[PDB]
């Protein structure tokens, strides 16, 4: 295949058997990983070299509950303290109900989550699909509003009421 | 110290909801001195929790390191549990924290759960030096809320759910095991002579399953084995602990070169003549293999290992089954070619 043994690419392939730990390879029916998509998301993961949250914020961002469930939240994780109540804020705010019920199912309790800072950031997204509870808001309290308003939980219960 | 404490009174009980997890569940409690009669523990559970008097028991004596079962064994296992438990109006005794085989048994219970209806009287003895809280449960006759978030540097453990009921020993200790492993003992021996409902003179079977292990199962299995009424085994093969020993070594009745597994203090130290006691009454004990030998339904493994386990008549036998409401265990073993019935 090329210039006999005078000409070799050996020095390049055993450097890279050198830093084999990102290689990864995909067969039929021999090894782990039978699925070619699982196998490029699952190198993803390893091949970050970060810390649990940040796997679990990369997972949420790919929409994949799956990959979490399989890899993430594993025996003996570790997780930082306040950390899956982050991922449940970032998970309520992105409309992603699978990666909810994974984190509640996962150790996350509501009860203590939930305080009204946080349900005030939660009223006050941008992410997500459209909605019109700003219009509303605008019609209740006045016919004037600020552009740069933060709707706090007394414009919400005026509105409820 | 040489046991110099406080015999205060109790302190802790009432009903726990777990917080965290996806299933509302109830679990009661009480926190008892590990030198409590049996008589007062059984009166407790059957007049105070509303409990009926089980028509068999199961105990689930296992390892306690956090070990992993391997897939398409765990799923039968849990499966095969759950009937017999379901099925047969039964109780299981375990350990009661989250740590080994408790953590199967849990997630088979939380599996099954979400499937069928009725439930399990699942009861944990656990020490109550091991749990994360030793607070927050000392509201007597009041639901107190459990968090079931574990913190791996709190250099314990917490409850595990999916538990019908708690029986919450302690020495005064803390932090260390050993105080409730003798109680357990006591409560099975005394809820064993227990009459049944049947006029019959028979008292509640009681069953041993062993998954995982260690040193101390062994001598477990010997104790159960050497009670003056006898108690029955189940193991199992694919932990790969002194279970896995104990199966191996059911084969080849009475291969002493295989002693040596860097388990224990070298060939210097061994199990060799506790372990032989075992296989001389080897009789009741049960080896559960995927495809390898007979009995392929664990459920089927533990019922047919209490049949033979009593060493009773045709109509004793006859009795159990109806008791348990269980056709096919009498269609395919009490009802075969020659009886000889009463």
């Amino acid at each position: 295949y090329t210039r006999t043994q005078a000409q070799h690419l050996f020095i390049i392939l055993m450097e890279c058997m050198k830093k084999k730990e990102l290689i990864t390879v995909f067969r039929m029916g021999s090894e782990g990983h039978q699925d070619i998509d699982l196998a490029i998301l699952t190198a993803l993961l390893k091949g970050a070299n970060a810390s649990a949250p940040d796997q679990l914020s990369l997972a949420l961002a790919w929409n994949r509950v799956d990959i979490a469930r399989s890899q993430i939240f594993i025996y003996g994780q570790q997780w930082p303290v306040g950390s899956l109540e982050q991922a449940m804020l970032d998970a309520l705010v992105l409309d992603r109900v699978d990666f909810v019920k994974l984190l509640i199912e996962n150790g996350v309790s509501m009860h203590r989550f939930l305080t009204i800072s946080r349900l005030e950031e939660l009223y006050n997204t941008r992410h997500g699909p459209s909605n019109t509870l700003y219009h509303l808001v605008r019609d209740v309290k006045k016919g004037n509003l600020p552009p740069d308003y933060r709707i706090s939980l007394i414009d919400i219960g005026l509105v409820i009421e | 110290i040489s046991k110099h404490t406080q015999l205060s009174p109790t302190d802790a009980f009432g009903t726990i909801e777990f917080q965290g997890g996806g299933h509302s569940n109830k679990a009661m409690y009480v926190r008892v001195s590990f030198d409590t009669k049996p008589d007062l523990l059984l009166h407790l559970m059957t007049k105070e929790w509303q409990l009926e008097l089980p028509k068999l028991l199961i105990s689930v004596h296992g390892g306690l390191q956090n070990f992993e079962l391997q897939p398409k064994l765990k799923q039968v296992f849990g499966k095969g549990l759950i009937k017999a438990a379901m099925t047969t109006g039964a109780w299981i005794f375990t350990g009661g924290v989250n740590t080994g085989v408790i953590r199967h048994v849990g997630d088979a219970l939380k599996d099954h759960a979400s499937k069928s209806r009725g439930k399990i009287c699942t009861i944990g003895i656990a020490p109550w030096g091991i749990v994360e809280n030793q607070e927050d449960l000392i509201g007597r006759d009041v639901v107190r809320p459990y968090q079931t978030m574990s913190n791996p540097m709190s250099k314990l453990t917490v409850l595990n759910s999916m538990h019908s009921h708690f029986i919450l020993a302690d020495n005064g200790t803390t932090g260390k095991y050993g105080a409730e492993v003798k109680l357990r003992r006591q409560l099975e021996k005394h809820i064993s002579l227990q009459k049944i409902n049947t006029r019959i003179g028979q008292g509640v079977p009681v069953v041993a399953l062993i998954v995982e292990g260690g040193p101390n199962v062994i001598s477990i299995v010997l104790e159960y084995l050497r009670d003056t009424p006898p108690v029955p085994v189940v193991v199992c093969d694919g932990s790969g602990r002194a279970s896995d020993i104990l199966a191996f070594g059911h084969k080849y009745s009475e291969v002493t070169i295989q002693k040596t597994f860097t388990y224990t203090r070298t060939q210097a130290q061994h199990l060799f003549i506790i372990l032989m006691e075992c296989m001389k009454k080897k009789e009741l004990i049960t080896v559960f293999r995927m495809g390898s030998e007979g009995h392929q339904d664990i459920d089927l493994a533990i019922l047919t290992a209490l049949l033979k386990g009593a060493n009773a008549s045709a109509p004793d036998q006859l009795s159990l089954a109806l008791a348990w409401n269980r056709v096919d265990i009498a269609r395919s073993q009490i009802f075969i070619y020659g009886q000889q019935w009463p």
